[PDB]
């Protein structure tokens, strides 16, 4: 590879998403351990005329999840204390 | 000398009058922002000792300064990933554009990806690509050059093709006009004023292009 | 590994601790990494040499130890920052910012207090079951161009109708929901369709 | 001078006063052998993270 | 001699990580930034102002860069500005109209409503005015006729 030698891990010519990163587009999977050009998405052709569009039918209500830290555990060192004790 | 900060321009305000626009121009700016940097990784032992035993042994007396220096490395290095994975992958769905270019007289070859060149880059990535140029390792990025093309090929053709429909859910296709129309009722001007004026708005957003290439090209 | 953000913060902030602790077994080239062994076992005068490497080593250990404490609270800072940001933006209003407040046109969202951290719950509305139809920028009636208000023209086929954008509720044409500028000559790909008059 | 390295040929033309050679970082990265007048490349070794 | 090679370099080691930390946390700022640029300048239009070039945003591209993104900022500027001599409201009838969404403006002698980011006069009807109150309370009010369709 471009990141360097990978020993143990068959090289494969399909592509997934990227699972276990290694570089250079490289990525590892266990299926025994592959590696592969990891794939961007799953390829989609927008049907583009001039005079059509795509208009909504129906809806789903989807939810979703954000996970954001706010805070730290409050830690003081006394340095006094944990220079000399 | 000492500076100015602009031109004076008194507004000729009254209780009774008001200023209203006959035209409009369209303008394209360039905004250049940093994403990632370059990933390096340091052998600490090299760095401080490279092969010497009695180093390496005086070393250990220091105990575990260098896994803290190589972990801080490698949270800077994933990070520099996790960074690019956050700009520019924000599609899972590789878009392509028509193999016929009728937008209605607006012109995308500049910012297109080019066939003929072989790394699918677009003339302005080109010129973006060609104008920048001991236990001591440079990590490659996650992501190639030719993948971060590709998501940004992803992109244009499905705000070109889909509007803001592709961000929001399914792609759905829309005239290009069309959608120029909506972007302009989205900044409060009837869809009337972009029908009626549609080639000259199509001839100044391709001078502007143009004029964003020549600009790039001309500004060292 | 959904809650992998708040547990690699706890993780981060556990394992400088330890690092911290496990600096005081080393002794950066003393005698020993115990100061009461050195203070039982030499005089002052290489007493004073030999707690001063060991005062030298620790003191550059807990300065390290700070100096990336400062570092992580200054990006716990910026998340916080960011938190705080789609709480109001979020859950106290309805943000038109596309991703900001999840995937798809943003309705509502919800708090949830999390182990140093909240969790958004994003409501939002996402099309679904697209259909394709026929569409012009404006209709042809009496030599005046009509253009829909608040819509877009759309055919099934062999009818015209105007929708609204985001969900499909074909509506018959009239000058209730289309608005008239100019003739037919100017607007590019203008198609004729009878307006219906209240 | 001393170190470890990968002795290679060079084509770089020293001038005949230079007996080493140094690149930006200011590391010895070209000799000259004082036995017979040649003048040797020297590749780091190959060193890499597992 | 070595240990003192030792301490030097590794305070050379530790001043670089430093800073290598600090410029990272300044990138990431810039990457968080430019992740927001993308979201809402390309996937969306953004009513921010600046936020997605001068000027009233209308679309914007993205370009690869090395290292970085290059947003094209598509907006729209308005030009070509005509002085109007414009109302709050117009007096008919005993009653106050207002522009549903427009701006009354007047080129000297006659009174037309227009939207207000691009000039195009329409005559004041009761179809693109609203009726409050009488022309008693609004500072300002002009009186002109308006058109029944
Ligand atoms: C709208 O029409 C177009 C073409 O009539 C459809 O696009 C085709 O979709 C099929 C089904 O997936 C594909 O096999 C073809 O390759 C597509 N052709 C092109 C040119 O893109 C499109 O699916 C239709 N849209 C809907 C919602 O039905
Ligand atoms: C719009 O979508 C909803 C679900 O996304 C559809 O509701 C389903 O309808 C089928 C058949 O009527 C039922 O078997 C399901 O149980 C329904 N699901 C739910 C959650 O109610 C609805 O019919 C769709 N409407 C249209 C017009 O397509
Ligand atoms: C609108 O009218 C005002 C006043 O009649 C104009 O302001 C004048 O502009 C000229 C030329 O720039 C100046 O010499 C005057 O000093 C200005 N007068 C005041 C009171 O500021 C203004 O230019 C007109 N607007 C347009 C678009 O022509
Ligand atoms: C609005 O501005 C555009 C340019 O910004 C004008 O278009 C120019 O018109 C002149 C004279 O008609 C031509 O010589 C130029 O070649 C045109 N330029 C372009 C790019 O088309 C347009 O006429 C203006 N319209 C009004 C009503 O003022
Ligand atoms: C879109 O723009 C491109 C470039 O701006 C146009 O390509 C130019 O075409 C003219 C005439 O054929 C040539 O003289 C130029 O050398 C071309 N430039 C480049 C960079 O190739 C193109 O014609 C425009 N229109 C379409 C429909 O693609
Ligand atoms: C397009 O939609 C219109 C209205 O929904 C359809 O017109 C109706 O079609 C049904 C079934 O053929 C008839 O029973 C009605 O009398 C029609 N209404 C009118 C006012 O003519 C039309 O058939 C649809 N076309 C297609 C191709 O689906
Ligand atoms: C749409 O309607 C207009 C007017 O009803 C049509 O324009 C006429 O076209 C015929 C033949 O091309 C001419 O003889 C008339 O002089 C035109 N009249 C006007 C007022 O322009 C137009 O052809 C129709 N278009 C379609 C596609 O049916
Ligand atoms: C203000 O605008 C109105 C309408 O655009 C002008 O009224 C027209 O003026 C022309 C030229 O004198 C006449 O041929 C038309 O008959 C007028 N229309 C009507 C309905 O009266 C008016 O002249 C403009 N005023 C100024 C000062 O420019
Ligand atoms: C606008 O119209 C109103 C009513 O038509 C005017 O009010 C009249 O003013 C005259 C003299 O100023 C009085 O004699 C009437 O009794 C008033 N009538 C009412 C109903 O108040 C008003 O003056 C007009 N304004 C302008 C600027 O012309
Ligand atoms: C769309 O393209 C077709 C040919 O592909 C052309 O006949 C038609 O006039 C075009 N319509 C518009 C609105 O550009
Ligand atoms: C506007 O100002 C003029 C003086 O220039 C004054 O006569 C007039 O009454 C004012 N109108 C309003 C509505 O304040």
């Amino acid at each position: 590879t471009r990141a360097g030698c990978l020993i143990g891990a068959e090289h494969v010519n399909n592509s997934y998403e990227c699972d276990i990163p290694i570089g250079a587009g490289i990525c590892a999977s266990y299926q025994s351990i592959i590696a592969y050009t990891m794939s961007l998405g799953a390829e989609n052709s927008v049907a583009y005329s001039n005079n059509s569009i795509a208009i909504p039918t129906n809806f789903t209500i989807s939810v979703t999840t954000e996970i954001l830290p706010v805070s730290m555990t409050k830690t003081s060192v006394d340095c006094t204390m944990y220079i000399c004790g | 000398y000492t500076m100015s900060l602009g031109a004076e321009n008194s507004v000729a305000y009254s209780n009774n009058s008001i200023a209203i626009p006959t035209n409009f121009t369209i303008s394209v700016t360039t905004e250049i922002l940093p994403v990632s940097m370059t990933k390096t990784s340091v052998d600490c032992t090299m760095y401080i000792c490279g092969d010497s035993t009695e180093c390496s042994n005086l070393l250990l007396q220091y105990g575990s300064f260098c896994t803290q220096l190589n972990r801080a490395l490698t949270g800077i290095a994933v990070e520099q990933d996790k960074n690019t994975q956050e700009v520019f992958a924000q599609v899972k769905q590789i878009y392509k554009t028509p193999p016929i270019k009728d937008f209605g007289g607006f012109n995308f070859s500049q910012i297109l990806p080019d066939p003929s060149k072989p790394s699918k880059r677009s003339p302005i990535e080109d010129l973006l690509f060609n104008k920048v140029t001991n236990g001591l390792t440079v990590l490659p990025p996650l992501l190639t050059d030719e993948m971060i093309a590709q998501y940004t090929s992803a992109l244009l053709a499905g705000t070109i093709t889909s509007g803001w429909t592709f961000g929001a859910g399914p792609a759905l296709q829309i005239p290009f006009p069309m959608q120029m129309a909506y972007r302009f009722n989205g900044i409060g001007v009837t869809q009337n004023v972009l029908y009626e004026n549609q080639k000259l708005i199509a001839n100044q957003f391709n001078s502007a292009i143009g004029k964003i290439q020549d600009s790039l090209s001309s500004t060292p | 590994s959904a809650l992998g953000k708040l547990q690699d913060v706890v993780n981060q902030n556990a394992q400088a601790l330890n690092t911290l602790v496990k600096q005081l077994s080393s002794n950066f080239g003393a005698i020993s990494s115990v100061l009461n062994d050195i203070l039982s076992r030499l005089d002052p005068p290489e007493a004073e040499v030999q707690i001063d490497r060991l005062i030298t080593g620790r003191l550059q250990s807990l300065q390290t130890y700070v100096t990336q404490q400062l570092i992580r609270a200054a990006e716990i800072r910026a998340s916080a920052n960011l938190a705080a940001t789609k709480m109001s933006e979020c859950v106290l209003g309805q943000s038109k910012r596309v991703d900001f407040c999840g995937k798809g046109y943003h309705l509502m969202s919800f708090p949830q207090s999390a182990p140093h951290g909240v969790v958004f719950l994003h409501v939002t509305y996402v099309p679904a079951q697209e259909k394709n139809f026929t569409t012009a920028p404006a209709i042809c009636h009496d030599g005046k161009a009509h253009f829909p208000r608040e819509g877009v023209f759309v055919s099934n086929g062999t009818h015209w109708f105007v929708t609204q954008r985001n969900f499909y509720e074909p509506q018959i044409i009239t000058t209730d929901n289309t608005f008239v500028s100019g003739n037919c000559d100017v607007v590019i790909g203008i198609v004729n369709n009878t307006v219906y008059d209240p | 001078l001393t170190g470890t390295g990968v002795l290679t040929e060079s084509n770089k033309k020293f001038l005949p006063f230079q007996q080493f050679g140094r690149d930006i970082a200011d590391t010895t990265d070209a000799v000259r052998d004082p036995q017979t007048l040649e003048i040797l490349d020297i590749t780091p070794c190959s060193f890499g993270g597992v």
